[PDB]
RNA sequence: GGUUGCGGCCAUAUCUACCAGAAAGCACCGUUUCCCGUCCGAUCAACUGUAGUUAAGCUGGUAAGAGCCUGACCGAGUAGUGUAGUGGGUGACCAUACGCGAAACUCAGGUGCUGCAAUCU
RNA sequence: GAAGACAUUGUCAGGUGGGGAGUUUGGCUGGGGCGGCACAUCUGUUAAACGAUAACGCAGAUGUCCUAAGGGGGGCUCAUGGAGAACAGAAAUCUCCAGUAGAACAAAAGGGUAAAAGCCCCCUUGAUUUUGAUUUUCAGUGUGAAUACAAACCAUGAAAGUGUGGCCUAUCGAUCCUUUAGUCCCUCGGAAUUUGAGGCUAGAGGUGCCAGAAAAGUUACCACAGGGAUAACUGGCUUGUGGCAGUCAAGCGUUCAUAGCGACAUUGCUUUUUGAUUCUUCGAUGUCGGCUCUUCCUAUCAUACCGAAGCAGAAUUCGGUAA
RNA sequence: GUGAUUUCUGCCCAGUGCUCUGAAUGUCAAAGUGAAGAAAUUCAACCAAGCGCGGGUAAACGGCGGGAGUAACUAUGACU
RNA sequence: GUCGAAUUUGGGUAUAGGGGCGAAAGACUAAUCGAACCAUCUAGUAGCUGGUUCCUGCCGAAGUUUCCCUCAGGAUAGCAGAAGCUCGUAUCAGUUUUAUGAGGUAAAGCGAAUGAUUAGAGGUUCCGGGGUCGAAAUGACCUUGACCUAUUCUCAAACUUUAAAUAUGUAAGAAGUCCUUGUUACUUAAUUGAACGUGGACAUUUGAAUGAAGAGCUUUUAGUGGGCCAUUUUUGGUAAGCAGAACUGGCGAUGCGGGAUGAACCGAACGUAGAGUUAAGGUGCCGGAAUACACGCUCAUCAGACACCACAAAAGGUGUUAG
């Protein structure tokens, strides 16, 4: 069924994804994207490192799918499952075609053959949060995603706290007062415009001056 | 289609210039009448040692004829020609659509 | 044997080899596809103001 | 007809053999392995209806040493067009032949072979497809022609070869029924199933144009003013 | 095979713009041409008749005519190795006069107005509009204002 | 300055929720003989300004409002892009040189302007 | 002797007649055939923000349907959601609140439309007469479709106004022949009258191969003018597929990832496979296999010397130099 | 047409042909017959063979399948 | 093989070309047969192959448009030549600027409509269902999806509020501007307007730049209607010295210097000579020109050596050098 992986790697054709013109396509061969300890919250995993791409490219769905379980798989064993929480930022829309069949190019326009991603320069494929000092750990199971794709990745220990856009020290400084509550998975900030009155009913700990 | 048995439109002549009553049946051929020039000319052609000397049409297309409209103004009984788009279906007089239907039987 | 079918590949250097020209404005413009009912009247129009200068020049 | 055809099949089950089906505008196309696996087929489509075949080659290889020069084979199948309930005028010499028949006819059966029948003089006549296509003709008017009437009451007259026919059906039009004044009489084959108030299918040839030159040779009254296909 | 319709490819070209659907407004039909005005071609969507080809949107003509609802334009079409002039008739919705020969005519206003009050001041004119000529000196001074020096930044990541 | 008739541009004019309206005018509001329309004098029709109201409509005000509208050493001279080289790179792609130059994001302010006639403590 | 106004013979007329003659047996086309119609057209897209633009590119539609589903005026607000009403439930009818269209507008697709262009009523035939100008396709020819006027006659509405078919972009056809309306006007040429025939202006009967022949096969008995503008074999580019090699290592190998078996992924080389293409050769490069005989490659089956082993010995397995 | 001798040569006449001591009012040329008209002309009845209708013919051309159900299972070169 | 007969054979005689003869092979019919030989019609026709005869000077193309039983061909526009004619600073320009239009590609967006799409958190059940407590309840106690509330991960050739760059329409005056009051069957309640006018006023800073071997017009006729390549955009295809498009430059039709060699690359486009100077490329020897100068790197028991170009990857290395 699969034909090699140099074939179609370069972003050539048009972006071609599944509507009502098209139809008929494969099912993707990854399918969940977040791991690790999902349900946590934002004050437990400080630490983030990404996977960032350094070519533009596609990886196939299949190339993440072995790449996304190797990581996990070195992770679980040696720092525990409930350590970190990684998640799979890449989703895999584009459809590839295959010339599967009077004569030869007399009549020819290829079938759907399965989906890919379009990955570009300075793109994170894989984010993982992470204990200050679990580190180690998470720099070895990316190294180990980084042989089952093609072309060239490299990994970043970021200076943002979690997966939040806020630095180390800028967090801490409006944590520190009412300006932040917790959402489920990620987080709510303060904002200074809107009602008042119901920028009271939440943000209890805000509007004060004492502890 | 369906069309009324009667019309009110523009008659011309010398009498009339006006709108008036003009009665409605439909187009029918007329015969071919020997005697016609063409007739004369055919039937010395084919006469004689040599066959077919003409074409003979065979791949026909079409499935429907445009309906004229033989237009008599009840008053002088002036004739006036009146042409429709192609149709299936053509009738004249009632038959008439109402308010609100649905399918029965 | 196919041919090839279409180009416009030469005809932008084939057109300028004699101009591209524009094609000459004129004093007085003529009065085919103007209103008729505006022309019926300038015609008598011009009749009169030709018989003026025609009889104030005897 | 295809319809027909697709149910058909299914019953004998010919179909197995084939790799896939793809379809086209006007049918559909069935691909095969083996070339013997084909044939078996236009054998059974030759025994339940009408058709008309070819077969044609594509060379792909040529290998020099022997046994596998490598054709292909593709064979074009046509049916027969005339459907089972269409109005049709026959050709002059073609009705002349079978049984003197009139030349206005309905379809009968639409079998290996098409059979028409004259809806008022009861009668029958056969027509293989080597006849039919050597000098080839279409139907006059489809099944998507038809028009609701009302029956009111059924004459019989006399005979019955085996459907109990010639009836004189006194009916009237269901656009007519509610408003207007007119009714329409006239004989039909359907006299065994037709009873008084049932609601029948039929082709009303009095607010037709057509534009066929074998109907333009006919005689523009002798021809009937209503013939109904079937009941319901 | 081919569709080259009288509207094909106008999709986008006749649609109604946004939050600016329904009747258009009466300053619209309020507005008087005349034989000689220049007018901008821009077809309403809405209203079907007097309509133009897609071909003379964004084209500026002349008036030629004027009648009960609508304009004579006349444009020039290219066509080889030539210039056709071909005569529309549009209905008023899809016309607009031309705002670059109002700044000319009021220019001309201008002008007439310096050469009648240049003969009562006393000779010279130079009515020609001069293009943007090379600047001249200055003196720029650091009085509270000291030049601040500047460096090229190190690379940092933050992603 | 407020109202009324007719408007221009058609949200700085809308929407959600609250709050105030002297004058006059709008309004709701009372009647069914007549022209008129209804299943219904509810709507539309006529009559009365009489019996009564600012309780609604209407006008203005309020809100770290929703929306909408103008800016800003806001993002950003970034993304994108016209022209150049026997530039780099195995390729994918990337630098440099003459130029043009965004959107989202951010912050700051604003919450109808005006024409003709009439008419008002 | 027989036969006899029958036969026979002559002219015309119907039937039969591959026994014989003459002729024909579309085009596009990743060779030709089959299929398809890209052969006349329409929407979106390909299409790279004026216009123009190709492929047997992708997603689809056309040869109709309508006396209203046309013209004018009037009177209303739709999809859906929520709250209520005996039988009545997810779906019946009545009542209220929200509702920028999420409804509807004959059929493909794209625009358009809210005191409407949608739904319900009243009145109607402007889907009429005379002919010219203009736009699109373009040669600025025809065909089709449309735009704005003019000179008449009308419909509607209190009125301003609106109406020359279908809210808009598709829904169709020469010369010859036949026929119908008009003028009831010209001509039949020695002169007349009535039959008959011919003309002028405007429509219809049709050619979908849609700027428009009247048309079945076969050749393995074959011919001629040409074609490497084009197939069948060597060669060339390509390498999907085949073959060969790493990298990572799932499971195995009683404990034990890597002595050795070795899945799937990911990176390559080969031209000993087969596809894809049509550059060379059609005034000809002899088109299978075998026999015979030289030489070259190593990706080494044996033969020389070595290293590893889950190598006691024997018997093996893996790897190195080497053709 | 088949192809010495020996032993055989099955069922089938719907189709295409071939054929008939068979039916008769369905079709149907030219000449002639009547009617209408001033005449040129038009419209009717009549009508040969063949066609169509019905029998015969396979040592004429030829052709010689399927499908359900039969008290477990089994469905026959049976029976329906 | 056959060799006493369906035997072999001489002379005579008969059968003639759509004819003969044939124990049947399309066999034979004077070296001729799936229709003999000879003369004439006949210089039969060919959209197809081959050839087409002296020198020099000037100008110098096309493979594209529409229609054709059209696709190896014609008609038609186009590009080219020739002959001129009316005039003579002419108005124009494959260009810029100023002023003013048009566009939905690149980017952006989806905590905006449309369509896809990963996660939790808060709620809501008379309402898609299960379990737990049940006589039932428009009941509670647990739950998995549906929708609701603010959040969050990722996208669209045939989605979109916003929206470039490059390419594109018009204007920058005498055929113009202002006053004066005439002409009309058109237009207005109204000599008000409308369109063209008489008379008067305004001139070479006459109203942006740069340019201009002159500006304009007519007639007529050749060849051509197989193209191919390169940078950027691009559809088909796994790819191709593959198939199909967009703008520009080229080869074809073109030599000269450079890339050893080469249709298209780089430089530069040619009458006949002398002197100087350079381009692209080079300066050990072949080979005209520095075994020049200067700072470094690298040692290879397959070193490496100049665009287009005649290939190399993942993955490794206490080799050595900077961080
Ligand atoms: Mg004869
Ligand atoms: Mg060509
Ligand atoms: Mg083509
Ligand atoms: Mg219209
Ligand atoms: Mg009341
Ligand atoms: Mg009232
Ligand atoms: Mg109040
Ligand atoms: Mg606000
Ligand atoms: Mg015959
Ligand atoms: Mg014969
Ligand atoms: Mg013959
Ligand atoms: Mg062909
Ligand atoms: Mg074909
Ligand atoms: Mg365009
Ligand atoms: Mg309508
Ligand atoms: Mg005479
Ligand atoms: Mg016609
Ligand atoms: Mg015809
Ligand atoms: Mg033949
Ligand atoms: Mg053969
Ligand atoms: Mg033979
Ligand atoms: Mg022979
Ligand atoms: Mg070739
Ligand atoms: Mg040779
Ligand atoms: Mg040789
Ligand atoms: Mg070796
Ligand atoms: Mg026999
Ligand atoms: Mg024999
Ligand atoms: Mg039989
Ligand atoms: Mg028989
Ligand atoms: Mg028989
Ligand atoms: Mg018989
Ligand atoms: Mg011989
Ligand atoms: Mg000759
Ligand atoms: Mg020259
Ligand atoms: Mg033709
Ligand atoms: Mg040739
Ligand atoms: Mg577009
Ligand atoms: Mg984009
Ligand atoms: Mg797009
Ligand atoms: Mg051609
Ligand atoms: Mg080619
Ligand atoms: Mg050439
Ligand atoms: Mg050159
Ligand atoms: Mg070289
Ligand atoms: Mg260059
Ligand atoms: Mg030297």
């Amino acid at each position: 069924a699969r034909r090699p992986a140099r074939c179609y790697r370069y972003q050539k054709n048009k972006p071609y994804p599944k509507s009502r013109y098209n139809r008929a396509v494969p099912d993707s061969k990854i399918r969940i994207y977040d791991l690790g300890k999902k349900k946590a919250t934002v004050d437990e995993f400080p630490l983030c490192v990404h996977l960032v791409s350094n070519e533009l490219e596609q990886l196939s769905s299949e190339a993440l799918e072995a790449a996304r379980i190797c990581a996990n798989k070195y992770m679980t064993t040696v720092s525990g499952r409930d350590a970190f929480h990684l998640r799979v930022r890449v989703h895999p829309f584009h459809v590839l075609r295959i010339n599967k069949m009077q004569q030869g190019m007399r009549g020819a326009w290829g079938k759907p053959h399965g989906l890919a991603a379009r990955v570009d320069i300075g793109q994170i494929i894989f984010s993982v949060r992470t204990k200050d000092s679990n580190k180690d750990v998470v720099v070895e199971g990316l190294r180990r995603a980084r042989y089952k794709f093609p072309g060239q990745q490299k990994i970043i220990l970021s200076k943002k706290w979690g997966f939040t856009n806020l630095d180390r020290p800028e967090y801490l400084k409006k944590r520190e007062a009412g300006e932040v509550k917790d959402d489920g998975a990620f987080v709510k900030f303060l904002s200074k415009k809107g009602s008042l009155e119901n920028n009271i009913r939440e943000f209890p700990e805000y509007f004060a001056a004492q502890a | 289609v369906n069309v009324p048995k009667t019309r009110k439109t523009y008659c011309k002549g010398k009498t009339c210039r006006k709108h008036t009553q003009h009665k409605v049946t439909q187009y029918k051929a007329g015969k071919a009448s020997l005697f016609a020039q063409g007739k004369r000319r055919y039937d010395r052609k084919q006469s004689g040692f040599g066959g077919q000397t003409k074409p003979v049409f065979h791949k026909k297309a079409k499935t429907t004829k445009k309906v004229v409209l033989r237009l008599e103004c009840v008053k002088c009984k002036t004739r006036a020609q009146l042409t429709l788009k192609r149709c299936k279906h053509f009738e004249l007089g009632g038959e008439k659509k109402q308010k609100g239907q649905a399918l029965q039987f | 044997a196919k041919s090839k079918n279409h180009t416009a590949h030469n005809q932008t250097r084939k057109a300028h080899r004699n101009g591209i020209k524009k094609p000459k404005t004129y004093k007085y413009p003529s009065l085919k596809g103007v209103d008729p009912k505006f022309r019926r009247n300038h015609k008598h129009a011009l009749h009169g103001t030709a018989k003026a200068l025609a009889a104030a020049k005897k | 007809t295809f319809l027909f055809l697709e149910q058909l099949i299914l019953k004998h089950n010919a179909h197995v053999d084939t790799i896939s089906i793809s379809e086209a505008k006007d049918g559909l196309d069935f691909f095969y392995a083996q070339k013997n696996h084909a044939v078996k087929m236009i054998d059974f489509l030759n025994a339940v209806v009408p058709i008309k075949h070819k077969k044609s080659e594509e060379l792909i290889s040529q290998d020099t040493h022997t046994g596998a020069s490598t054709y292909k084979f593709s064979y074009s199948v046509e049916i027969v067009p005339i459907c089972k309930d269409d109005l049709v005028v026959l050709p002059k010499k073609l009705a002349k032949s079978m049984g003197n028949i009139s030349q206005f006819v309905l379809c009968s059966k639409i079998s290996n072979t098409v059979q028409f029948m004259d809806p008022t003089t009861l009668q029958t006549a056969d027509l293989s497809p080597s006849v039919y296509w050597r000098a080839p003709f279409n139907a006059l008017a489809d099944v998507t022609q038809l028009v609701e009437f009302i029956v009111l009451d059924v004459d019989s007259t006399g005979i019955s070869r085996g459907n109990r026919v010639l009836a004189d059906i006194t009916v009237a039009r269901t656009s007519d029924l509610g408003v207007n004044d007119q009714v329409y009489y006239v004989r039909s084959h359907l006299g065994g199933i037709c009873h008084a108030g049932d609601s029948v299918m039929g082709y009303f040839i009095a607010n037709s144009n057509y534009n066929s030159d074998l109907f333009d040779g006919l005689n523009i009254d002798y021809v009937p003013d209503v013939v109904l296909v079937k009941k319901l | 095979g081919k569709s080259h319709g009288y509207r094909s490819r106008t999709r986008y070209m006749f649609q109604r713009d946004f939050r600016k659907h329904g009747a258009v407004h009466l300053s619209t039909y309020l507005k008087v041409y005349k034989v000689g005005d220049i007018v901008d071609i821009k077809a309403n969507g809405s209203i079907q008749k007097g309509m133009p080809h897609k071909f003379y949107q964004g084209k500026t003509g002349v008036v030629y005519n004027v009648t009960k609802s609508s304009v004579g334009v006349i444009i020039n079409k290219m066509v080889g190795n030539r210039y056709l002039e071909k005569r529309l008739n549009l209905r008023v919705e899809h016309i607009k006069h031309s705002k670059c020969r109002q700044e000319f005519l009021e220019r001309v206003k201008a002008n007439a107005a310096k050469r009648a009050e240049a003969k009562a001041q006393g000779v010279a004119v130079q009515l020609k509009r001069q293009p943007a000529q090379p600047r001249e000196s200055r003196i720029v001074s650091t009085e509270g204002n000291v030049p601040q020096t500047l460096a090229p930044v190190p690379y940092e990541t933050f992603i």
